[PDB]
């Protein structure tokens, strides 16, 4: 049973040498997920009024009240104590307009649910990337090496102005101004610092994205299989560097078989897959046109802490409240009991 | 432990190539009468290929000839595999270039030139040998051999082999020391995993000769070889030792080079004392003289 | 646990045109590489010298073979299963934690950071003494408190090894031998919370509680040494990235962009600052192992005088209270010690008396400093320690030839009453 | 450095275990080093052990307990009564002064009466027999 | 007497460009802080847990 | 003992090199012999290097 849900009551759930968890409540239930016989990861009371547990992978979800997020390498197969034992996963899709528990709805999802859910939220007041997200197809950015595992503070492309799901473009993506377009949940009103693309299929594009430099160069990214009319002398992908008195071809690449994330930014860093392939000067904009995107979000560079697990996202931290800046320093996400140096 | 194949990795691309000819035209020693050097033709070049090669020609009438660079490469080992995301070369001065100045020696010396090199660093311009032919994947290597290599910039000696990792992200993995331990095939996405062809040891030394070898490789020229947790022992000599010579923690090695365990140190039983029942009481002493050594000042 | 580097491989990493450069500074390599060697190497002799066991005395530290009475001993005793550690033992390690080199050569994987510390030169050695033979070790300990004599039956009950424990501090005159039952209820509860101590102590631990000779101060201590272990190792590794003033960090780089003699030169600046690398390393590594050896020499000084004796150092083993035994248990990197001390809870409240005198001729007083005369709670003596009195006897006194002020008046007919064994010879002989 | 001489050379250092190690100290010498001293201890080491049976204490005749005053000192029925220090199998035969009495009996006492207790104790003498015989 | 010492001041004395180059090493300084909060942390409790 | 002291290294026992024996104290004082000079000559060749003149 992966999900187990309540409607003195308790949860038990089990594999000895990891984690287990028990919760126990009455009519606030107290949480334990700790190293019991037949220490603690959290030990802590959380409040309480359905309430139910569900986790999935490395992830344990905690639904009491607030949503809480636990993330550790768990292996659980059974749960024991109306009650619903959940063995099987669905989708909703949810509409949420009135900012309140009045949600206009929760209608059944028909379609692309597991894409649709892995790549879009709704962006928090603040900026921030609600804690929960799974960053499916987002890279940190790296010009060289790969972090593949541990925490790193670092500055990214992570905090969100505006992000448009799944979008249709048939548009003009400045860096001076704000983005043009729907914002799901909040929205920001400042200028990109970078352009995050997160690709579901990418030959809607090969089937157009432009650089506009501040010089007045337009640089074309064109892309082609067994085709080359003008390039001759598995796609291949040529940058057209289109100037008022020139147009030239210059090969960059032959297409990664995949590509889930193309970052853009201001200075004119671009990112395939997190590795900075191409650095051009800077821009004043990205053209985008086709009839192919999850999603296309406006995003700033902010510290964050990140953790990295096999070179994925997961947990990022925003080191802007003191809290967090606290948490920044010490390289940590949960810090014991003590006296900490701060400015 | 104890001519390497040479293997090339960059981001995926076919033959693209272009040549850099740097002309140094002159005559004579009495200095110079005249010299004049062209790039392909012109008083500069920038290259906009995936691979180039530079190549120096000299047309001097009369000469010893040299080179002395202020820059990261020289003219000639920049046709070796060096990886540029930008690189002009001018006989005009560039912002921000280092210079190579060309001199001859014509029996009095002159310089004939100087060439500025402006340019940054990445992967997609690459300073090849020469152009390559009938090449649809310009990247190439050989596994499980030691190999000379040159994978995306870095460049080392060592063992390149097949693992069944994944990852998403990026191109290349690194160490902590800075050193490649792995990278990524972007075409088929396989990662590769690279280790140095050599290894430390631990020798064992008795009397005048290697009485045997603790170490992580399975080959030695010695003809016994044994397997212990976490190492292998290499010797001459594959049976049990009864008598170490040299002993570490619990492994002792005898002179024979053969080894084992060491068992545990017996000692002194001392009797508890006892309210009723059978008791032992000590007899028969004799003296024994302890050994103890203290510095008192320095 | 030891360390050994490869200083060429760590300085000139396969190149061989370094280690031609490299050798006119041989001399440093081997000061390096001799420090290291033969640190560990005495290391190694010192503690495998160290911790003897004996064979009578581990046989008898089993669950089966140790006759607690009263006292209960099953989380102390290691398991027979072959033998595994003791439920507090494994409390420690699992709570708070050699290596296998024949993979790094494989390939296959892609490193972690112990072969990449190994591909860099940097071997980390196999510890000293396995933790199976720290288990033994202190199993064996244990077990010898039980071992009163050579070919017996079995065991010496644990309880007469205590009564013999307590005469030591002073002689019992209350032989009922409920006392003893009466310290093994505190003992067992004392086992329960050391026990319990170690399973989430942060739950609800108070500021005296984490103080010194406590499970938390302890416990605290054992992560950090174990948590440190690694510090230096990762210190040398990152200095490798550094570029001492050179094309790149990298030999073979500097090698193949530069021609011979002007990478030669620079070679040369990543060799000294390379070697200045590894002598910190040296001096850390070094200074750490004098660090250890003064508190194994005091380790050792526990077990031979708290552990395999009773010591009459007031607070030298637990600290502040009568010691009785204590018991070792395998941990991280050494020993952990329970020390077992008596508190006493009440104290009886009498009236001293310096010594008597008989008859204006006789002053009597007691031969033994720490026997004490007293009147209150007849005339009795006891040890100053423990309330355990007894009648004096005639054995007890011996004669003064002056009197004090503060010594009792009596007479000749009435010392019989004051020391029961006194025997007037002449009155008995005359009478 | 200075420890040991003050305790191990110039005294009977009653540590176990201090000075030479697992075995009872009798006397150490000291000899000038390079750059300190080096200590030779002289230490004790039984070579075989005596096997008796001890006895908790004596009860006579139901009224009085006796045990011995002195922990170090063990009484013993193996190689008639004997007392000897646990450190060294050193008998002599008991005498009065090396009992005290107590006021219960034990299970573990030996049951003797007033006219063997001088097969036992052999200083001990009843007053009122000889006085009245 | 402890001490404790803010690495981000003593690194970059409230140059916030110098903060963001120092971020890189944020390791570095919670290695350094850690020893000295830990050390004096230890020292008070070892000290007052034995004045009794 | 006065034997151990010539020659011990012709027939000693990893027990009889262990603590409190003359092979391990006689070490421990060459051990303080050899390593005595080792700081002077890092200050004296120290003196060698040229600091960027
Ligand atoms: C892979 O490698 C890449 C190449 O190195 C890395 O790229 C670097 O990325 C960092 C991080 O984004 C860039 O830092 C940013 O630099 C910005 C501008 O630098 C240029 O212009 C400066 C002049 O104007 C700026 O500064 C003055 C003060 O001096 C201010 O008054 C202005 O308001 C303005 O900010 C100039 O001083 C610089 O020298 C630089 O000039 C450029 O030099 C190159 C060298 O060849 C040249 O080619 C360019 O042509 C030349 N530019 C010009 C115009 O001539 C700077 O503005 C940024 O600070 C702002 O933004 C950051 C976030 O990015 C915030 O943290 C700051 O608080 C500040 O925020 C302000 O602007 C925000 C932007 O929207 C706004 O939202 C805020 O509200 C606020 O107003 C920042 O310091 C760096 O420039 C860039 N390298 C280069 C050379 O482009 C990649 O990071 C790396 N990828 C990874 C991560 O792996
Ligand atoms: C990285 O992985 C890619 C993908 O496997 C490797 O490319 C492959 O290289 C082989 C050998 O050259 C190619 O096989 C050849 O096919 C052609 C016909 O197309 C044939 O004429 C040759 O005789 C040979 O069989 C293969 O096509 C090619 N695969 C792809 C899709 O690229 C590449 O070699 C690897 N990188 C390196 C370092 O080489
Ligand atoms: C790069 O593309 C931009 C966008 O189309 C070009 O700017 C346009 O210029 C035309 C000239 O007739 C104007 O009519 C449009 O209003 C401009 N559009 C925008 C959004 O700026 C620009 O000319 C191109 N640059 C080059 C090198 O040709
Ligand atoms: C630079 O020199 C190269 C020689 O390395 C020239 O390439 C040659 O071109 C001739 C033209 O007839 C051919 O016959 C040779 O086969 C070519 N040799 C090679 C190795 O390619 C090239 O023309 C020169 N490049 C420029 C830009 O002037
Ligand atoms: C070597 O240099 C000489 C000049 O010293 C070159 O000869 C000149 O060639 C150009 C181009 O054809 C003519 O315009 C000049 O008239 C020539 N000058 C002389 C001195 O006759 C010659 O071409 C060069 N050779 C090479 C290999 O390029
Ligand atoms: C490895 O080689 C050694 C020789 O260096 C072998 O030792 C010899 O064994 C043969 C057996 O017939 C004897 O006749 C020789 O007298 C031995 N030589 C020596 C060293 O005296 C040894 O047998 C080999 N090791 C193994 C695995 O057995
Ligand atoms: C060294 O001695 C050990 C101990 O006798 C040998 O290990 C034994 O190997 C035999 C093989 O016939 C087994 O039957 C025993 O069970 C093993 N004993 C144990 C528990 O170690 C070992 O073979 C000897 N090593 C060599 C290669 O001589
Ligand atoms: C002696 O200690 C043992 C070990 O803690 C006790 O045995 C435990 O008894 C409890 C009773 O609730 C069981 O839950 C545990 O499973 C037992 N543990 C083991 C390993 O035996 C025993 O109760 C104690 N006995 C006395 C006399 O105190
Ligand atoms: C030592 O403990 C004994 C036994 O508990 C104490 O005797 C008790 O005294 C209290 C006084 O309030 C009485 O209520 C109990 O009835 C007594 N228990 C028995 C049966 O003895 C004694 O007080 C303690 N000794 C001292 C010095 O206080
Ligand atoms: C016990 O006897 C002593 C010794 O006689 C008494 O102390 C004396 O008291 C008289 C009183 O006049 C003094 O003159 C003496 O100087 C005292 N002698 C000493 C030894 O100081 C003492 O009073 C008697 N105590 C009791 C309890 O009767
Ligand atoms: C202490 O030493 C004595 C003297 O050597 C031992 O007595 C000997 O016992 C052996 C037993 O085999 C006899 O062969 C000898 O004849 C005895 N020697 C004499 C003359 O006494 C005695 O065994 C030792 N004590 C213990 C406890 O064993
Ligand atoms: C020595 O005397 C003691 C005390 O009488 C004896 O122990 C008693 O044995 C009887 C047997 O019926 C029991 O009823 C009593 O409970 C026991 N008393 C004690 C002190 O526990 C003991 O048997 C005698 N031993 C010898 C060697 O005769
Ligand atoms: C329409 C153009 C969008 C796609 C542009 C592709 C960019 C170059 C492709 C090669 C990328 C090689 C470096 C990053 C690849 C990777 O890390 O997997
Ligand atoms: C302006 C600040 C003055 C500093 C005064 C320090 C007084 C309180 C001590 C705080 C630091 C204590 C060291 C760490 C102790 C701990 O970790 O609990
Ligand atoms: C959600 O409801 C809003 C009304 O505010 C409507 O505009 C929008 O189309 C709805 N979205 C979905 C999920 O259909
Ligand atoms: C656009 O950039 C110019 C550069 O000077 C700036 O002045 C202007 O404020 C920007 N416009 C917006 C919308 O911010
Ligand atoms: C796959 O790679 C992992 C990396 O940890 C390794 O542990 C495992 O043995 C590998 N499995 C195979 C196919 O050998
Ligand atoms: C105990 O002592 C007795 C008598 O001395 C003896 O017979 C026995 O062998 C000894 N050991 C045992 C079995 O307790
Ligand atoms: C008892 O008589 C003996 C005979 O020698 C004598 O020495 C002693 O003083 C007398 N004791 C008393 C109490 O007078
Ligand atoms: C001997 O007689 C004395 C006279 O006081 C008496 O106190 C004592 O109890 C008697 N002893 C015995 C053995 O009964």
């Amino acid at each position: 049973v992966h999900g187990i849900f309540v409607s003195g009551f308790e949860i038990g759930i089990s594999q000895p040498s990891g984690y287990q968890l028990y919760l126990h409540k009455a009519t606030t239930a107290r949480l334990r997920i700790c190293q019991f016989p037949s220490n603690c990861l959290f030990n802590k009371a959380i409040p309480a009024h359905v309430v139910g547990i569900t986790w999935d992978n490395d992830r344990v979800t905690v639904f009491s009240d607030k949503i809480y997020y636990f993330y550790f390498k768990n292996d659980w197969s059974r749960v024991a104590t109306a009650m619903q034992y959940v063995y099987e996963p669905t989708y909703y899709m949810l509409n949420v307009t009135s900012a309140g528990e009045d949600g206009i709805s929760y209608q059944p999802c028909t379609a692309n649910c597991i894409g649709y859910a892995a790549n879009v939220f709704a962006t928090e007041p603040n900026g921030h990337i609600p804690e929960g997200f799974s960053f499916n197809n987002w890279f940190l950015l790296s010009n060289d090496s790969t972090l593949v595992h541990g925490k790193v503070v670092s500055n990214q492309p992570l905090l969100v102005n505006c992000l448009l799901a799944i979008p249709k473009i048939y548009q003009f993506f400045s860096f001076n101004q704000t983005i043009d377009g729907v914002c799901n949940g909040a929205a920001v009103q400042r200028a990109p610092e970078a352009l995050r693309f997160n690709i579901n299929d990418i030959s809607v594009i090969l089937a157009s994205i432009v650089l506009h430099t501040a010089l007045g160069t337009n640089f074309s990214f064109v892309c082609s299989n067994s085709s080359n009319p003008h390039l001759a002398t598995p796609y291949y992908c040529f940058l057209k560097v289109d100037t008022y008195n020139s147009t030239v071809y210059k090969f960059l690449a032959v297409l990664p078989p995949t590509v889930r994330e193309i970052v853009i930014t201001k200075y004119g860093d671009v990112y395939v897959n997190g590795f900075g392939y191409l650095h051009l000067g800077l821009l004043d904009a990205v053209t985008i046109n086709f009839t192919g995107f999850w999603t296309i979000a406006s995003t700033n560079f902010v510290d964050a802490l990140i953790e990295v697990q096999g070179t994925a996202i997961q947990r990022i931290l925003y080191c802007d409240d003191p809290v967090s800046q606290l948490k920044c320093s010490q390289v940590a996400f949960d810090l014991d009991d003590g006296f900490y140096t701060i400015s | 432990s104890r001519e390497q194949p040479i293997s090339f990795v960059t981001l995926p691309s076919f033959n693209d190539h272009s040549f850099v000819n740097i002309t140094v035209s002159a005559s004579f020693g009495a200095n110079l009468i005249a010299s004049d050097t062209t790039i392909n033709g012109f008083s500069s070049f920038c290259v906009d290929t995936r691979q180039f090669t530079i190549s120096l020609f000299y047309n001097v009438t009369n000469v010893s000839k040299s080179q002395d660079s202020n820059c990261p490469f020289t003219l000639q080992s920049v046709n070796d595999y060096l990886s540029f995301s930008k690189f002009c070369v001018s006989t005009s001065l560039l912002a921000s270039a280092c210079t190579i100045d060309l001199f001859g020696y014509p029996e009095s010396g002159v310089k004939f030139t100087s060439l500025y090199f402006q340019f940054t660093k990445g992967e997609l311009i690459t300073g090849t040998p020469k152009p390559f032919e009938g090449v649809t994947d310009v990247s190439f290597m050989t596994l499980d051999v030691c190999t000379k290599y040159t994978i995306y910039g870095f460049k080392g000696e060592g063992i390149i082999t097949l693992t069944n990792s994944s990852f998403l992200a990026g191109v290349y993995y690194t160490s902590d020391s800075g050193q490649l331990l792995a990278f990524k095939n972007v075409t088929s996405g396989a990662v590769y995993s690279v280790t140095p062809c050599s290894f430390s040891e631990q020798a064992a030394y008795v009397d005048d000769d290697i009485v045997g070898v603790i170490s992580s490789l399975s080959s030695s020229t010695f003809n016994s070889t044994r397997e212990l947790p976490g190492f292998f022992y290499h010797s001459n000599d594959g049976s049990n030792c009864t008598e170490p010579v040299l002993v570490y923690s619990n492994i002792g090695v005898c002179k024979s080079g053969s080894i084992g365990y060491v068992p545990s140190q017996s000692g002194q039983v001392k009797i508890a004392p006892t309210v009723t029942g059978n008791i032992s009481i000590p007899t028969n002493f004799s003296m024994s003289i302890r050994t103890e050594y203290l510095q008192l000042y320095n | 646990t030891p360390v050994s580097v490869d200083c060429a491989t760590y300085v000139c990493n396969g190149n061989s045109r370094c280690k031609q450069l490299l050798t006119q500074y041989t001399a440093a390599c081997k000061t390096i590489e001799s420090a290291l060697q033969l640190s560990a190497r005495l290391e190694s002799v010192e503690v495998n010298s160290m911790l003897t066991i004996s064979d009578e005395a581990l046989q008898l530290a089993t669950i089966s073979s140790f006759n607690g009475d009263g006292y209960n001993f099953t989380n102390v005793l290691g398991v027979s299963v072959v033998q595994k550690r003791s439920f507090i033992e494994d409390l420690l390690f699992n709570k708070v934690v050699d290596e296998d080199y024949k993979r790094c050569s494989n390939g296959r994987s892609v490193a972690d950071l112990v072969c990449a510390q190994y591909y860099s030169g940097v071997m980390v050695l196999p510890g000293v003494v396995d933790a199976e033979k720290l288990h033994m070790y202190s199993a064996s300990l244990i077990g010898g408190m039980v071992l009163g004599g050579f070919t017996s039956a079995a065991a010496l009950p644990f309880s007469y090894a205590v009564q013999a424990r307590l005469n030591y501090l002073a002689l019992q005159t209350d032989v009922l031998q409920r006392n003893q039952q009466l310290l093994a209820e505190s003992f067992n509860s004392a086992i329960g919370n050391i026990t319990s101590a170690f399973e989430s102590v942060k739950e609800a631990i108070s500021q005296t509680s984490k103080g010194l000779n406590t499970v938390a101060h302890a416990l605290t201590k054992v992560q950090e040494v174990v948590n440190s272990q690694g510090a230096a190792l990762t210190q040398l590794t990152v200095q490798l990235q550094h570029n001492f003033q050179a094309i790149s960090s990298s030999i073979d780089d500097i090698y193949s962009r530069l021609d011979i003699l002007s990478a030669d030169a620079q070679v040369d600046r990543l060799i000294t600052g390379r070697l200045s690398a590894l002598n910190a390393f040296v001096a850390q590594t070094l200074t750490k192992y004098t660090e250890v050896q003064a508190s194994r020499k005091l380790a050792q000084q526990k077990v031979n005088e708290c552990v395999k004796s009773q010591s009459q150092r007031y607070g030298f083993c637990g600290g502040d209270g009568e010691h009785i035994f204590s018991l070792v248990q395998a941990a991280p990197q050494g020993l952990l010690f329970l020390h077992t001390v008596l508190v006493p809870s009440d104290f009886v409240d009498v009236i001293a008396i310096a010594g008597l005198c008989v008859n204006d001729e006789i002053a009597l007083t007691l031969r033994e400093p720490g026997l004490v005369l007293f009147t209150h709670e007849e005339y009795f003596v006891s040890s100053r320690r423990m309330f355990e009195p007894r009648k004096p006897t005639v054995s007890d006194f011996v004669q003064i030839e002056s009197c004090v002020v503060t010594y009792v008046n009596l007479t000749r007919d009435q010392l019989p009453d004051v020391i029961p064994d006194y025997i007037d010879v002449n009155k008995t002989l005359d009478e």
